[PDB]
């Protein structure tokens, strides 16, 4: 678990959704960053309250089920199979699935991932996550993430996230990154326009 | 295995998962050991001469 | 993903002869020191509009520290051929985080019955033989005090086959036959 | 309390300053103007000196007002005073004389394990953030696992009451907790640079005879790595150079620096 921050960066001007990622990723490459593979984050939804199940590719076997403010269960992939078996019993929702797919760039112990939350078949928006694997402590590693973001992100740099929340010596968790992703996804689904 | 069970709830990255399941061989390890021994011997002899 | 079918044969041993069976299983099985596991299992049922309630079995290992809770779904019996002489059920095995109890209750699954099982686990190839004494749990929540459900211990031979090919039951029948003089392991239908 | 003692000592000097400054204003006026070689120069010099003297009286008066807000038997007191005096004098003398030592040569090990255990326990008593776990998996050579907050997990390898090898690891990383993972790497470049700097500190902190102050100073220097990821380099003011937090703490000066900024 390494402190992470995810924000949405607007494409701006008349730059196409893809055109902006191409440019932002080249700007990241212009940090001496080297590509270290590909990352896929695919999330499905249920209208039950509301259930969310998300799975970052960075984690090979885990599937995360988050119940809004309620607890997140980090479970094996067989969890998706249990979900499908229950499916007739379970609620399904209507094409609310949201995915962000983009390149992973490594810059000396910081992994930066810029992706386009493509809703369904049509892209709309952009998610940036900067993670620090060495920084086990969180909520005060904010100075680091902020300085690195001002280096590359510049404008639209986020003024923290609430997943850090109350000041505590509590260690950062894979659950916290998933909660950041869920808030970001709720915003793309509803930003509209 | 036990840590492969722990990989689920205590969420592991790619690196820990691949480190638990590594495809190595007796020959590879033996060669690495022999190389290390030779290097040690070499350095020792060099310092002795010095 | 392919589905995982569990082949199960269940039989009972009275306590007086437990020592003879333990020595015998050690000899036939692979040479591994006995695991001596202790675990707490709570079954959750979903009372939805459909009459049948979904049953998910959640298991926590009290004895083994730092081991994740295991959640399993057991399907209806698929036994058909008399020759197989085994009970076949669909099974999905998923390791879960400690916050499993809360997730299930918020989802709507309701805790029903809880039991604590203590006993020895031994394995031969894929086959796993578990010998355990089920203990009833009284008081709404706790594991400090347990009473014995029976003097006898259930012995279950279980194989989590990939569901590819068959003859898995034949191997199980042969192994069961050896323990048959010491204990009659047979497929007993859950009904009554 | 000590803060009250300092405020009183500062105030005593401020009263002395006010009296001296008032005497200076009148004493300089009595002497009057001096020739100064020029009409403009003499007038300017007298006005400047008088104004500085007048201002000093105002400054000294203000400090006294501000300082108001902040705040068989005699032989015993004599002995107390002489004890304090000898303590301060001998401390200063030992410092000044061991800073510059004229020893040039020696010519003109065995140690009890319980003694090493006692030394390690004494060092663990201080620095409450650090927690040191003693263990002897291989022989009398001790291996120490030192946890520093959620930041570091250092693996010190004692051969005796002597530091031989150190490999720091991350808190989330696994030291394998058992038969101890002496030989491994942290898989993160920052912690590898920290291992290099720890070996450098070991090579630096090397006292010849006494084997305890070396471990004391090593633990004190390690404790400085608790403000890691949370301090700015003292040369470039930056937190990240090539994706690295500042990795060097100067010996004799527990300040942060990227090792490229030597410092
Ligand atoms: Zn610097």
């Amino acid at each position: 678990m390494g402190v992470t921050c995810v924000s949405q960066m607007p494409v701006a001007e008349g730059k196409s959704v893809q055109q902006t990622v191409e440019l932002l990723t080249r700007k990241l490459e212009m940090l001496g960053a080297e590509k270290q593979g590909t990352f896929c984050v695919d999330c499905e939804t249920y209208h039950t309250k509301l259930m969310y199940v998300m799975h970052n590719s960075e984690y090979p076997l885990s599937c995360f089920a988050l119940f809004e403010n309620g607890p997140c269960l980090i479970a094996d992939t067989n969890f998706d199979v249990l979900m499908v078996k229950l499916k007739g019993f379970f609620q399904s929702a209507k094409a609310s699935k949201i995915e962000t797919r983009g390149t992973r760039y490594q810059y000396c112990d910081f992994l930066v991932k810029v992706g386009t939350v493509t809703m369904g078949p049509s892209a709309r928006g952009i998610s940036v996550e900067v993670e620090y694997g060495p920084c086990v402590v969180a909520s005060d590693c904010w100075s680091l993430l902020l300085e690195f973001l001002q280096s590359f992100l510049g404008s639209h740099t986020p003024g923290a996230p609430a997943v850090f929340g109350n000041r505590h010596d509590a260690v950062y968790g894979p659950a916290d990154t998933m909660v950041q992703y869920m808030e970001l996804f709720n915003k793309i689904r509803k930003q509209q326009q | 295995h036990k840590r492969m069970r722990l990989s689920g709830p205590q969420a592991f990255d790619k690196n820990e998962i691949n480190s638990l399941q590594s495809s190595e061989g007796l020959l590879e390890k033996i060669i690495k050991q022999a190389k290390h021994i030779f290097l040690r011997s070499r350095a020792a002899a060099t310092i002795d001469s010095l | 993903t392919i589905n995982m079918m569990e082949y199960l044969l269940q039989g009972s041993v009275l306590d007086h002869s437990l020592e003879s069976l333990i020595h015998r299983l050690r000899g036939l099985c692979d040479n591994m020191e006995p695991e001596t596991f202790l675990d707490h299992e709570m079954v959750f049922l979903l009372k939805g509009q459909q009459a049948s309630p979904f049953v998910l079995r959640a298991r926590r290992s009290m004895d083994r520290a730092g081991a994740p809770w295991h959640l399993r779904y057991l399907g209806q019996p698929e036994m058909g051929d008399k020759n197989r002489h085994a009970l076949v059920r669909n099974c999905v095995d998923i390791a879960t985080s400690e916050n499993l109890t809360d997730f299930l209750m918020e989802m709507g699954f309701r805790m029903d019955h809880e039991f604590v099982a203590k006993g020895h686990l031994f394995r031969k190839g894929i086959m796993k033989i578990m010998v355990y004494k089920i203990f009833r749990i009284l008081v709404p929540g706790n594991t400090d005090s347990t009473e014995a459900l029976s003097l006898s211990y259930l012995v279950e031979l279980s194989v989590v086959a990939p569901a590819g090919q068959d003859m898995v039951s034949d191997d199980m029948k042969n192994f069961a036959e050896q323990l048959k003089p010491l204990v009659h392991l047979e497929k007993i239908d859950p009904k009554r | 309390v000590s803060v009250n003692l300092e405020a009183f000592s500062q105030a005593i000097s401020a009263i002395q300053a006010l009296r001296s400054s008032v005497s200076r204003v009148f004493d300089c006026l009595k002497d009057g103007m001096r020739n100064k070689e020029t009409l403009e120069g003499r007038e300017k010099a007298f006005i400047a000196h008088f104004q500085d003297n007048l201002h000093s009286v105002n400054r000294d008066l203000n400090e006294l007002e501000r300082l108001s807000n902040l705040v068989l038997y005699s032989q015993l007191l004599q002995a107390y005073k002489w004890s304090n005096k000898l303590q301060y004098h001998a401390g200063l003398a030992s410092g000044l004389l061991n800073q510059q030592s004229l020893k040039r040569s020696a010519n003109q090990l065995v140690l009890p394990p319980q003694y090493v255990d006692d030394v390690i326990s004494r060092i663990d008593r201080m620095f409450p953030e650090m927690s040191i776990h003693l263990s002897r998996p291989n022989g009398t050579s001790a291996m120490l696992l030192v946890t520093l907050g959620k930041v570091l997990k250092v693996i010190v390898v004692m051969r005796s009451l002597f530091i031989d090898r150190t490999i720091v690891k991350g808190y989330n990383e696994n030291v394998y907790t058992e038969d101890l993972d002496i030989w491994s790497k942290s898989n993160y470049q920052v912690f590898q640079k920290v291992t290099d700097h720890a070996t450098t500190a070991l090579l630096h902190y090397q006292l010849p005879q006494m084997p305890d102050v070396v471990v004391r100073s090593f633990m004190t220097w390690l404790r400085s790595y608790i403000k890691l990821f949370q301090a700015p380099c003292q040369r470039c003011g930056k937190f990240l150079q090539d994706g690295l937090p500042p990795t060097w703490r100067d010996f004799r000066t527990l300040e942060a620096f990227h090792d490229t900024c030597r410092q």
